[PDB]
């Protein structure tokens, strides 16, 4: 109950706010220098690596082969 | 006269100079490779610490602009990867300006560069290439340019421009331009117009500061 | 800290039950026995050299000039400079405030027995050297001061100076002094260790409390500077308005004995 | 990461070292390594203790 | 080998950087975009408040514990620049000594306790030095005469005026402080500083009757000269005159940058306008900074080679995206 | 001049010269720093911006210390003017607050490198009491933003050149300032703050659920 | 969360999350709950009601999550951590990485400066710190860690030079002096490096102890990081 | 060959013919290119004299940088438990000298050996990256070679290239001046430090006074005049 939830007057004249949120080139307070979605491009190219990648960090041959090698010589330790 | 070059002539030290630019006097010390401080210990690099000291009065905020613009060139001129995690200090004293200081530094800035040039042959540290800096003007009277100017001719300036460039395969082909720092009022076609002259007489330069090295150097390497 | 984890707790402990027993073992309203020296400068109008119990020194120094005053808005200034410490580490600085506060002009301190004419001030040059400390200084300096403000003696004006006598600079006499009168305030600093609240810390105490609350008496009353400060950093809590109450009614009953005590040497 | 440096009130720190010290969870006990954390774990800076001498160094 | 795997696993942009700003500004590079992720001829936009700092903000508030005499806020990025403008008061062509110079501070804060370091230091010492060699303030400007102020025994006090024994110059500063440097910051200083310039206002001075016979008695023990003459000199800022310029010599600035891309060290020549994030900042050794006037002027164009190749083609594109760029600015504000 | 910046002629001298409030609070909006925020007031009296960052924990190694530290710069305003004592003393007052507040023992070797802001004091009608709100508002925002441990918001009013710090619902106080007040404001002032404090709880509690 | 019958979805700073005792009865049975901070949680100490209360008390500004360490039934000890740059929430500390570059190779030893700390991955953050922004701190890798197959007469020469990036875990707090690093496991070792002892091409782990460099045709023997 | 080099220039034999390197010619880590970088006279050995030639240049210097097989005249800058250090020639790096790089000396057979005891040694491990090296014995003719601990002498610093000419030829005459003059004890190091000791104390200045004197002119004829001038002084 202490917090409650009023909303907030701005009555910004110092202009915070829009910084905030810088957002694309398209955005508020941001000039323009691409007509598509500047972001998302980036986002998507991003994207298609990560799945690939985290799941795939021990399933290739190399990474088979090399596993192999480790445990090998990891038997006599735990014996 | 115009210019002049000596080296070997401070014997405490690993390499020094004495650049001589008519009125403009620099003589100029390397000291190094030597054992880094802590805070200017770089993992693969060759550390520079660079002091620029004024002869008139006591060194300032100006020097260090100097510093930034000295450490810009000399940086890909000294083989940074040739000693990691030692530092190298170059001290730069300037025996006469012979201008104001705070008003040009054409003059005394293209000195220095010089001498570090040939202080740091006499170190023996690698040098990727031969490198010289040469002063231009341009003075209100004709409204053109004139190279290598007096002291006098840089207070009728507009405009003043040092130009340093890189120099390989002959010392003759530029390789690069490691600073062309333009302050006062140009526009393009003065702009190219000293790039061009700038080439032929910094060429000019290597060929005397070339011949210097090999002379002085000649009688005390021997066979 | 320099103390001991096990030391620590002892004191809380002991301090924190009813009786508040502590090395001294004093009850709340009592403090350890100090040394008042003065006047063992010939050349400045007031000296003080105060040794306390911890083997704490403070020497306060009282210094002048004669300045118009209508070209200022400060009549005393506080130098404090605390040997084996800089001229610009945050204590120093922070106790130079305090003090050149609570010797502002027209707050629980005259700004009308240092003038001798209706424009003409004198600017007191309170200079303050700390010779050893390891306890907080404030409170000592606030009772070096005292002595020395009731030891200053400042030149006697040669003449009644009127504001237009001949609007030229006033002139002393020779050798006559003025006695000066002034009350300056007395800090006093309170403790707080658990729910208890204990008029003055020895070192000891200080590094265990929670907070102490630093408090001025000035002319028969508490008035500002009031603040709050916390004596570590590591043995913090916080407190209730009760408390700050009790300390209240804690000063105002024990501050006047002492205030005259203190008074006549 | 070897030794304790103990004041005194001396010239100079008396030194206080791993032999030497007897240590709680056992007689000599629960510390298997020498590491300057698990020798601050037992004895921290400022803490008081009773200690006897041992040999008397011409150093101090 | 030839079946593959061994590369770790995938950073975030930011962490990448901090591994090797080397490696995260070449890949960024070859999907043609700046690591800020943003194309390469696109810059940072410019947002400034005016008079909102300054003591002449308002009309019927002049206030005496203020006395800033232009002011300018400007955030770039998320780079802001805090620009405040202050006078003092010194008693004293196309020749660079007739043209005088602002003595800055420029203070910048990343998170260095300290505020006297070699990255600001340098900074404000070569912002003096464009300022001179731009050509912006002549002498003549701050070169300011006195009217006289004689009170009356009327019970008012006149204070009149010439026409705006001894003659005084002003000096000009510049309180700059920086917060969140993320990329170089000379061009936000050097932009932020034009407004408050053309904002600047400042203030009228008096003397008295007889100023030349007005007494010093301040100094005391000595030893002879404590007691002579001076001249003492108020200002009052009841009016306020607005600042002489010379508009042809306002400039505003950019940044460039000179790299190569090579596709086996991420295992020609590229031009960058403007850098924004660490990684460039780090390893975009070839730069160059112009400053350019909105009418194909240049003031100062520093070429910093710090190895890479740079033809002069890249050279002569970056001096038309300034001018561009400077009417941009130019419109945007009106100033 | 100076070796260590450039402070041009140095005979010249400065010129001679001739709830009742509003909080509007914002967070996150530069980076180069752990969190930010911003503070501005508005009242009859005065309106004010006060911008705050904080840097860190860092660490402090090669030596090893009991527990984390906090360091206060107060950086003097573009547009108000004080002696650096005061500056001092102010982050004094500030730092034992935080050191109540912010809890120090999840981080050994830490030090936290705190900056106050106070740029824009503006009057449209001492001085340095009044901000202490706006202050400990900023400051507390910024812990909370990059993850620093607090026991509860830090938040005060001021009542008469008061100033009265609480945490825990009004209950406990964590600081107090008296300067130039009047005598037996005690009562007043303590339960005029309690409101204030409870008002400005709820707006930090609601710019940190934006986020 | 949810994690019982009294638990708040959303906390913030000095927000009680739960109280110290608990209790519910599943299956007729009442099950005494005992609840304990972690981290993002402190236990604060109160008075309420003219009695001492203690309480779960969240520090930070986020979600709710329980997880375990572990009247007529059992207790059960339920931990209590509310999770939200952020280095400013992590030091290095033991189970955190941290990304690493070698400021001076030694001995027994290496000086490996601290660039960055990772969330306790997919998850990531990046230090304040940077050489461009000031200040530094170190922690060491020694030669025992190197690896862990053969390791005692494997020298940081032999893997390691200046100015390679790593990825270690910090193994301890140790020493005041320095941080403990492993690099021994399966997953930490050389992020990537540049040939010529770090001055050419930039070089990636082919091997799981050679980088082959893509500018001189050879290989340059580390030890190497993983997936 | 045998002809005056610059930086900034190219190799005056191809690359594709097989060399191996010597000091002072560098390959770009980039390029896989060799090329010089330092100024003075190059010499290229021909194959059929050699099995492949090996380059380098002869480049004066006055600051030693650390190369194995080299021999150093040293003094003993710190005690450690394990090992000493070193300072070959004064502001530099650490040079590590281990406890039992002395003949006949283990863990059993430690020395005892203070600072500012003169040490003679070789090089024996030599990186950029990790500390230089030296043993006081020769490990590669099995016998130290009179390798060991110096006293008494006085060290005169010297010019690289003037120590690596006066050690690398033997047919220069400043010692064969200097043996007609006195009879002395001679240690040549590679650091920039030249040692010599003879009984007396004229005798041995004189040595100090002359190499010194010599070693500034640098010039053959020189030579002889200095020698004869410098110890008819000294008993004069």
């Amino acid at each position: 109950s202490l917090s409650t939830s009023i909303p907030l007057s701005s009555q910004n004249s110092s202009f915070l706010s829009l910084k905030k949120h810088n957002n694309e080139l398209l955005g508020i307070f941001v000039p323009c220098n691409l007509p598509k979605t500047t972001r998302k491009v980036a986002i998507e190219n991003f994207n298609r690596p990560s799945p690939d990648d985290i799941i795939q960090s021990a399933q290739l041959n190399a990474f088979n082969e090399k596993l192999e090698n480790l445990n090998i010589k990891s038997v006599p330790k735990a014996e | 006269m115009s210019v002049q070059a000596e080296i070997g002539i401070l014997d405490h030290v690993d390499g020094s100079s004495e650049f001589v630019s008519q009125d403009t006097k620099v003589i100029c010390s390397v000291t190094g490779p030597i054992e880094p401080k802590a805070r200017q210990e770089l993992p693969t690099q060759l550390a520079l610490e660079i002091i620029v000291r004024p002869a008139k009065g006591v060194a300032t905020t100006r020097e260090k602009v100097l510093e930034d613009k000295l450490r810009a060139v000399l940086t890909p001129l000294i083989t940074r990867h040739c000693y990691p995690r030692q530092l190298c200090q170059i001290t730069c004293q300037i025996l006469e300006s012979g201008e104001d200081e705070a008003e040009f530094s054409l003059r005394e800035l293209s000195c220095c560069i010089n001498a570090a040039f040939l202080a740091l042959v006499d170190a023996g540290i690698a040098l990727n290439s031969m490198c010289a800096s040469i002063p231009i003007a341009i003075i209100k009277d004709t409204s053109d340019i004139i190279v290598d100017p007096t002291a006098e001719q840089l207070k009728i300036s507009l405009s003043v421009h040092t130009l340093a460039l890189e120099f390989v395969n002959g010392g003759k082909v530029v390789k690069n331009v490691l600073l062309l720092d333009s302050n006062g009022d140009f526009n393009e076609d003065q702009l190219f117009s000293l790039l061009e002259l700038g080439e032929q007489k910094c060429q000019e330069l290597v060929t005397n500061i070339r011949r210097i090295i090999q002379d002085n150097i000649s009688p005390r390497l021997v066979v | 800290m320099s103390l001991s984890v096990a030391e620590k707790s002892y004191l809380y402990d002991s301090l924190a039950s009813t009786p508040s027993i502590r090395p001294d073992g004093r009850l709340p309203h009592q403090f350890r026995p100090i040394e008042i020296f003065t006047d063992f400068l010939p050349s400045s109008n007031g000296s003080s050299r105060i040794i306390a119990s911890d083997g704490s020194e403070c020497i306060v120094s009282i210094k002048s000039k004669v300045v118009d005053h209508h070209v200022e808005n400060e009549l005393l200034q506080v130098d404090v400079d605390i040997a084996g410490q800089r001229d610009d580490a945050l204590v120093v600085e922070t106790i130079t405030s305090l003090l050149n506060k609570v010797l502002k002009s027209g707050s629980g301190v005259d700004s009308s027995k240092l003038q001798l004419t209706k424009k003409y001030s004198f600017k007191i040059f309170v200079d303050v050297l700390v010779i050893s400390s390891h306890s907080h200084p404030i409170s000592l300096i606030s009772f070096a001061i005292y002595s020395a403000l009731n030891s200053t003696y400042l030149p006697k004006l040669i003449s009644a100076f009127d504001d237009l006598e001949v609007e030229e600079l006033p002139t002393f006499h020779d050798y006559d002094m003025v006695k000066l009168d002034i009350n300056p305030p007395l800090v006093f600093i309170l403790a707080v260790v658990g729910n208890n609240m204990l008029l003055d810390p020895a070192a000891n105490e200080s590094e265990v409390a929670n907070n102490g609350l630093i408090i001025s008496w000035s002319n028969g009353k508490i008035t500002s500077p009031i603040r709050s400060v916390a004596l570590n950093d590591s043995n913090v809590k916080s407190f209730k308005p009760h408390l700050l109450k009790q300390g209240l009614a804690m000063v105002e009953k024990y501050a006047p004995d002492v205030v005259r005590s203190l008074e006549n040497l | 990461n070897k030794r304790w440096k103990v004041d005194i009130g001396g010239k100079q720190h008396a030194v206080l070292m791993l032999g030497s010290v007897n240590l709680p969870g056992g007689i000599l006990r629960r510390k298997s390594e020498s590491d300057e954390l698990q020798m601050r774990s037992f004895l921290k800076e400022g803490d008081l203790l009773n200690a006897e001498v041992q040999s008397l160094f011409q150093d101090g | 080998l030839e079946t593959i795997e061994i590369h770790p696993i995938t950073f975030p942009p930011e962490v990448l950087a901090r591994i090797s700003p080397e490696l995260s500004l070449q890949r960024h590079l070859s999907l043609g975009i700046r690591p800020c992720l943003r194309k390469y001829e696109e810059f940072r936009d410019v947002a400034i408040e005016n008079n909102t700092l300054s003591r002449y903000a308002d009309a019927g508030n002049i206030d005496t514990k203020n006395n800033i005499l232009g002011s300018n806020v400007l955030k770039s990025g998320k780079t802001i620049v805090i620009t405040s403008i202050t006078g003092g008061i010194i008693e004293e062509e196309d020749i660079i000594a007739n043209y005088a110079s602002v003595y800055p501070v420029v203070e910048v804060e990343r998170g260095r306790v300290g505020a006297c370091t070699d990255e600001e230091m340098t900074i404000s010492q070569k912002l003096h030095d464009s300022i001179l060699h731009s050509r912006i303030l002549p002498k003549k400007a701050l070169k300011v005469k006195a009217g006289v102020r004689s009170a009356n025994e009327d019970g008012t006090f006149s204070v009149l005026y010439p026409d705006e024994k001894r003659k005084w110059s002003y000096v000009l500063y510049a309180k700059i402080v920086v917060l969140s440097r993320t990329g170089p910051v000379f061009d936000l200083c050097w932009n932020s500083l034009m407004y408050a310039l053309q904002s600047v206002k400042l203030p009228r001075a008096f003397i008295d009757e007889r100023a030349s016979d007005l007494r010093m008695t301040i100094r005391t023990r000595g030893r002879s000269a404590t007691i002579r003459e001076t001249y003492e000199i108020i200002c009052d800022q009841t009016k306020s005159v607005p600042l002489m310029i010379n508009a042809k010599n306002i400039a505003f600035a950019s940044n460039y940058g000179i790299v190569e891309l090579d596709p086996e060290c991420q295992l020609n020549t590229v031009l960058i306008a403007d850098l924004d994030t660490e990684a460039e900042e780090t390893s975009i050794h070839s730069t160059i900074s112009i400053l350019a006037a909105p009418s194909g002027n240049y003031k100062q164009l520093t070429l910093m080679g710090g190895g890479a190749k740079i033809t002069p083609e890249m050279i002569k594109r970056s001096l038309l995206l300034s001018r561009v760029r400077a009417d941009d600015l130019s419109t945007r504000f009106n100033i | 001049q100076d070796r260590r910046r450039l402070l041009g002629p140095a005979a010249a001298k400065p010129m001679a010269f001739s709830s009742e409030q509003e909080l509007s609070l914002h967070t996150g909006f530069i980076e180069n720093c752990n969190g930010s925020a911003l503070v501005e007031a508005r009242s009859l009296g005065h309106q004010t911006s006060l911008i705050s960052a904080v840097y860190g924990p860092r660490s402090i190694r090669g030596s090893f210390t009991s527990q984390g530290t906090i360091s206060i710069q107060l950086k003097n305003g573009l547009l108000e003017k004080y002696n650096t004592n005061e500056l001092k003393e102010v982050s004094s007052f500030l730092m034992g607050i935080f050191n109540s507040v912010v809890n120090l023992s999840r981080y050994p070797k830490s030090g936290i490198d705190i900056f106050v802001y106070l740029t824009y004091d503006k009057d449209l009608t001492s001085q340095i009491s009044s901000l202490i709100p706006h202050c400990i508002t900023s400051i507390t925002l910024a812990l909370a933003d990059a993850g620093i441990e607090l026991v509860d918001m830090a938040g005060a009013g001021e009542a008469n050149g008061t100033v009265v710090s609480f945490i825990k619902n009004g209950e406990e106080i964590v600081g107090f300032w008296k300067d130039d007040g009047d005598d037996e404001d005690l009562l007043e002032c303590l339960d005029r703050c309690k409101e204030q404090y409870n008002r400005y709880r709820d707006l930090m509690i609601s710019c940190l659920m934006n986020q | 969360m949810a994690c019982n019958f009294q638990f708040p979805e959303i906390a913030y700073p000095g927000k009680l999350i739960c109280p110290q005792y608990g209790t519910e009865n599943k299956d007729g049975e009442d099950i005494i709950f005992n609840y304990v901070p972690g981290p993002g949680t402190k236990l604060i100490q109160y008075e309420h009601n003219g009695r001492t209360l203690e309480a779960i008390t969240a520090t930070l500004v986020g979600t709710v999550r329980c997880e375990e360490e572990k009247t007529r039934r059992t207790v059960k000890n339920i931990l209590v951590s509310v999770l939200p740059n952020d280095f400013a929430n992590n030091l290095p500390k033991e189970g955190d990485i941290v990304l690493t570059r070698v400021t001076r190779l030694s001995l027994q030893r290496a000086n490996v400066e601290i660039l960055a700390v990772e969330d306790k991955a997919a998850t990531f953050s990046v230090s304040q710190a940077s050489s461009d922004l000031g200040e530094t701190f170190r922690g060491i890798i020694r030669s025992q860690d190197v690896r862990s197959t053969d390791r005692d007469r494997v020298k940081v020469i032999e893997c390691f030079k200046p100015g390679d990036i790593v990825r270690a875990q910090v193994l301890s707090l140790g020493d005041g002096t320095n941080y403990y690093l492993t690099t021994a496991r399966n997953d930490l070792g050389v992020v990537f490096a540049r040939a010529a002892n770090g001055a050419g091409g930039l070089m990636y782990a082919t091997d799981w102890q050679m980088m082959t460099s893509p500018v001189t045709g050879a290989t340059e023997k580390r030890k190497c990081a993983k997936p | 060959m045998s002809t005056f080099i610059f930086p900034g220039d190219s190799f005056p034999v191809d690359p594709t013919t097989p060399v191996k390197l010597g000091p002072g010619i560098y390959c770009d880590p980039n390029t896989q290119e060799i090329r010089p970088v330092n100024t003075g006279v190059l010499h290229v050995s021909a194959k059929g004299k050699s099995g492949v030639q090996t380059a380098y240049i002869d480049y004066s210097s006055k600051r030693y940088i650390p190369s194995v097989n080299d021999f150093v005249i040293g003094v003993i800058i710190g005690t450690f438990s394990d090992s000493y250090k070193v300072s070959l020639q004064n502001f530099s790096s650490s040079v590590s000298l281990s406890y039992m790089a002395f003949p006949n000396a283990s863990k059993k057979n430690r020395p005892t050996l203070q600072v500012g005891d003169l040490v003679y040694a070789r090089v024996c491990t030599a990186e950029k990256e990790l500390e230089a090296e030296i043993e006081c014995f020769d490990s590669t003719t099995g016998r130290d070679a009179g390798f060991g601990i110096l006293e008494d002498g006085m060290i005169i610093d010297v010019n690289l290239n003037f120590a690596r000419q006066l050690l690398f030829n033997n047919d220069f005459p400043l010692l064969k001046v200097l043996a007609a003059h006195t009879k002395f004890e001679v240690a040549i190091g590679l650091n920039g430090k030249i040692w010599v000791k003879c009984e007396e104390l004229s005798n041995t200045l004189a040595c100090y006074r002359t190499i010194m004197e010599c070693c500034q002119k640098n010039d053959t004829a020189a030579f002889k005049d200095i020698a004869k001038r410098q110890f008819k002084e000294i008993l004069t």
